[PDB]
RNA sequence: GCUCAACGGAUAAAAGGUACUCCGGGGAUAACAGGCUGAUACCGCCCAAGAGUUCAUAUCGACGGCGGUGUUUGGCACCUCGAUGUCGGCUCAUCACAUCCUGGGGCUGAAGUAGGUCCCAAGGGUAUGGCUGUUCGCCAUUUAAAGUGGUACGCGAGCUGGGUUUAGAACGUCGUGAGACAGUUCGGUCCCUAUCUGCCGUGGGCGCUGGAGAACUGAGGGGGGCUGCUCCUAGUACGAGAGGACCGGAGUGGACGCAUCACUGGUGUUCGGGUUGUCAUGCCAAUGGCACUGCCCGGUAGCUAAAUGCGGAAGAGAUAAGUGCUGAAAGCAUCUAAGCACGAAACUUGCCCCGAGAUGAGUUCUCCCUGACCCUUUAAGGGUCCUGAAGGAACGUUGAAGACGACGACGUUGAUAGGCCGGGUGUGUAAGCGCAGCGAUGCGUUGAGCUAACCGGUACUAAUGAACCGUGAGGCUUAACCU
RNA sequence: AAUUCCUUGUCGGGUAAGUUCCGACCUGCACGAAUGGCGUAAUGAUGGCCAGGCUGUCUCCACCCGAGACUCAGUGAAAU
RNA sequence: ACACAGGUGGUCAGGUAGAGAAUACCAAGGCGCUUGAGAGAACUCGGGUGAAGGAACUAGGCAAAAUGGUGCCGUAACUUC
RNA sequence: GCUCGCCGGAAGACCAAGGGUUCCUGUCCAACGUUAAUCGGGGCAGGGUGAGUCGACCCCUAAGGCGAGGCCGAAAGGCG
RNA sequence: AGGACCGAACCGACUAAUGUCGAAAAAUUAGCGGAUGACUUGUGGCUGGGGGUGAAAGGCCAAUCAAACCGGGAGAUAGCU
């Protein structure tokens, strides 16, 4: 449940603090982020020696959110707080090299396993 | 929607309301026979019949009990004494609720309010 | 055409119907607003096309 | 909001044709002293299933 | 003869602003919409060579021509100036196809993936935002696609005044001056309880023609109709390297609609506790009241969603364009004039819901009604006494049922509601007492105490047995069967 | 520009997007020195543009507490 | 023109907390506003709380919500100091 | 009467302004009260206000009024 | 000391809601501005209709203001309804 004009925390490298959504990818009129959906995001914090900087538009899926998943057999798994990883927007690559900060099972889904690589945690 | 709420507001609100009670049922004791408007007591029987059964039990913590409710010591010098006494046989039934009239005023439903004892 | 509110009294509802022409594969719009008829607003339109077109080329020329 | 007619009085009392008051159509004398009294009620000396329980 | 700019000159002396306005008016005379027409706009065709490597039919299609719709601007003043009273937006719609995708296809300057163009087509979807009041428009970001219009330029007896018009004020320009505007800048009473029709629900009376209580058939009607990505088929067919399938099957999301509180939460002023100030029972403890539950922390049954499931078809008949088969008018050709077969999210249905007041008042099952007399147009007449049926209604306890009605459960051949018992759930160690200690306070008894709508039981209390309505055998005619 | 109809004139900042906003160029329809010009701390129930926090404005509302609304008894209107 | 949520000069004005006549609960005194009893539908108004995000709403952060008191350290641009 | 709630630098207790018996008792319910009312600020009869020390009247002054004298102006009248 | 500041009574009325055949022929509720002055109020008087007064709107003059109110001109006049 992420949409626009939300500010969350940047959990990865690539030299981000700060980012906002402008646009919810994924469908026609859809409304909503499941918890590895697609967020087109621009950048509104980074570090003065970043690869990117503030107010650039992106990629970026999600990992972390404060509503949390539910468990197929029925938890739910909730995080205090909400994370998302970059995306090279036009070749859909995930940028992220280091990533602190859990994920989620239900990213195993086989576009993430670059990822999950990098997570110490869950 | 109302469904499932055990509960009559009797177009009053809520502080009023409690109190409705608080100092009806001290009277109902009182004079063990009354005279009110039908859902009254129609709502007021689920009240005094646990009055009656916290009395079914004297503990002098429920006799602070029930000086906690209704806040009146001559009413517990009445409870425990005589009808927690007298009605320890009873589980269950306390009252009696029987249909007198309409009112006089405009129309209100005149129900009598005594307990199944009533002193004789 | 685009329209727009105008003065009137207590009741006043009209908006009138101004009209904006371009030249497609060049790209540049002509909004004019100095005359008010029908194709008339065009007849200022491309006069305002072909001015503001050779306004262009003069400074070249240069 | 108003009719731009008026209303005859026909339609009048077809809208009034449904408000009866009742009849009460079930009545319960009383077992002792004959009081023909409400069904559920006690009598209006106070009467009930051939019992003085008023205790008046 | 001064003398009539307006020359039948109203004496031969006479210019404006009113949007501070006011009065008598006109649709006689303007603006919005409506009406007729269709110059203009838009759309579909007629002829025609040229550019196009060969070639007018892939397009533009000129020099010109024939018509259609009523959405642009106008033309005419037909209707209203004894008010037709607001642009746009929020919201809610809704139809016609000249269609944005989608399905069925012809052709290609479509090799393929993927596009261009034309026809059938309303079935469904037909964006979120920054700046201006702006619809418009410029622009960024997705998906399959962000379609053109009609409907007082849909919607103001639903909303805002933001725009735009009054009472105030400010700037610039023209004018001798008031004031005005191809202009712009702040703030500016926006009303109305719905009689009828209309529409969505919900009942009564009669009717259903012997009465009552139930179960269905079924015309008609409405809702539903969007699909994306991936894998198998097969990285086979095709192709100039590079690229890369329709069909059939399976998996899985978005948005919309219906249904559900078990699961994830929210509220829960009817369940507990904490705590600030303060009043009261003499003081304190234990408690109660007030300060929006004073501020609060949680929480049962319920209720709603983001939560949990499902639908989007397939198929049968005929189809629209189209593909055809054999074969004519014309010894042959040709889907054609006979006949037959395939082929659209489009129609009848299929999936579901309302539903026989569909007067054509339908079908089946069950229960009940079988006493004498008077006047008599001997009529489908009325009436007294005697029975009061099946059932309903009324009344009372009530429902996860509900505005009042209605439907369902119960009325003793008894568990409908309340209270209560065991338990459950929630709040976390009540009160009193003992010890440590200057003290507050802590510890032990103590998973115990307090416990609303919840589960299984319990006639202890309240639903009194009766009464009111409703009948006393189904008319006339005709027909095949029987004393 | 409270002054520019054309015009949203032209370069940068703010911004994913910026007719308004902050500076500069001057092409001042029609700024200008007491119809005062250019700045100005304190000040303003003054207009406009953003950031921080916060919340139901919004995505999409849900539940709850009362006065009405619904029935019953009493009086019983009004515009047209 | 009404038994009308409006307006009207002078005096007295306590207890506790509190800087204060601010405020909260009460004392003295005076009243419960002259239509009520039930129901708990739509919807309107007066209000509370709210999961994820937080102006993305809108003419505009308007209405709401939040911030809110005393002491101590410290406090920039500018400035008529 | 017994419980509960409300205002409490006032929804309270006294005066002046101004209203004008509305103040008290007995009796009564047609009319007044948005309902009934043996109730009342309703009808009827009767009663109630006691001052050398309270207020006012009284004596003395400002704004302002009238204003013999007087001046002015058609008269009224105006000023002093 | 402060036409200083925060803020009751008092005066005024910035925004939104409610109301419009309303509680009321301009008010109520929650927050606001001033609150040591150009402040506010009580009592007694003065200036007046083509004038008065005016921190200037052409606002107000007894709920009746680009001209109040009452009586008489006058039964004005009206090719307008």
């Amino acid at each position: 449940m992420i949409q626009e004009q939300t500010m969350l925390n940047v959990a990865d490298n690539s030299g981000a603090r700060r980012v906002m959504c402008i646009k919810v990818l994924g469908g026609s009129h859809r409304r909503y982020a499941g918890v590895g959906d697609i967020i087109k995001i621009t950048i509104k914090e980074a570090i003065p020696r970043g690869k990117v900087k503030k107010g650039d538009v992106l990629k970026a899926v999600v990992v972390r959110t404060k509503k949390g998943v539910r468990r197929p057999d029925g938890s739910v798994i909730r995080f205090d707080g909400n994370a998302c990883v970059l995306l090279n927007n036009n070749s859909e690559q995930p940028i992220g090299t280091r990533i602190f900060g859990p994920v989620t099972r239900e990213l195993r889904s086989e576009k993430f396993m670059k990822i999950i690589s990098l997570a110490p945690e869950v | 929607m109302r469904h499932r709420k055990s509960g009559r507001q009797l177009n009053r609100n809520s502080s009023h309301r409690q109190a409705m009670f608080r100092n009806m049922a001290g009277s109902l004791v009182r004079h063990e026979i009354i005279k009110t408007t039908l859902p009254k007591a129609k709502e007021l029987r689920r009240v005094v019949e646990p009055l009656i059964t916290l009395a079914k039990t004297d503990s002098v913590a429920n006799r602070r009990l029930a000086f906690a409710r209704t806040r009146d010591n001559e009413i517990v010098a009445k409870l425990f004494n005589e009808l927690g006494p007298r009605f320890a046989s009873r589980a269950g039934g306390y009252t009696r609720i029987l249909k007198c009239g309409f009112r006089a005023g405009d129309n209100a439903p005149m129900a009598y309010i005594e307990l199944v004892d009533r002193s004789e | 055409v685009y329209r727009t509110s105008g003065a009137g009294g207590q009741h006043v509802n009209r908006t009138e119907s101004a009209v904006r022409i371009t030249h497609i594969p060049t790209g540049i719009v002509t909004q004019c607003q100095n005359d008010r008829s029908q194709h008339k607003n065009k007849d200022q339109a491309m006069k305002q096309m072909k001015a503001k077109l050779y306004e262009l080329e003069m400074q070249k020329k240069n | 909001a108003v009719q731009q007619n008026k209303p005859t009085r026909s339609k009048r009392g077809m809208r009034r044709s449904h408000d009866a008051l009742t009849a009460v159509t079930s009545l319960s004398v009383d077992k002792t002293s004959g009081e023909k009294h409400l069904r559920h009620h006690i009598t209006a000396d106070g009467y009930y299933r051939g019992r003085k329980v008023i205790a008046k």
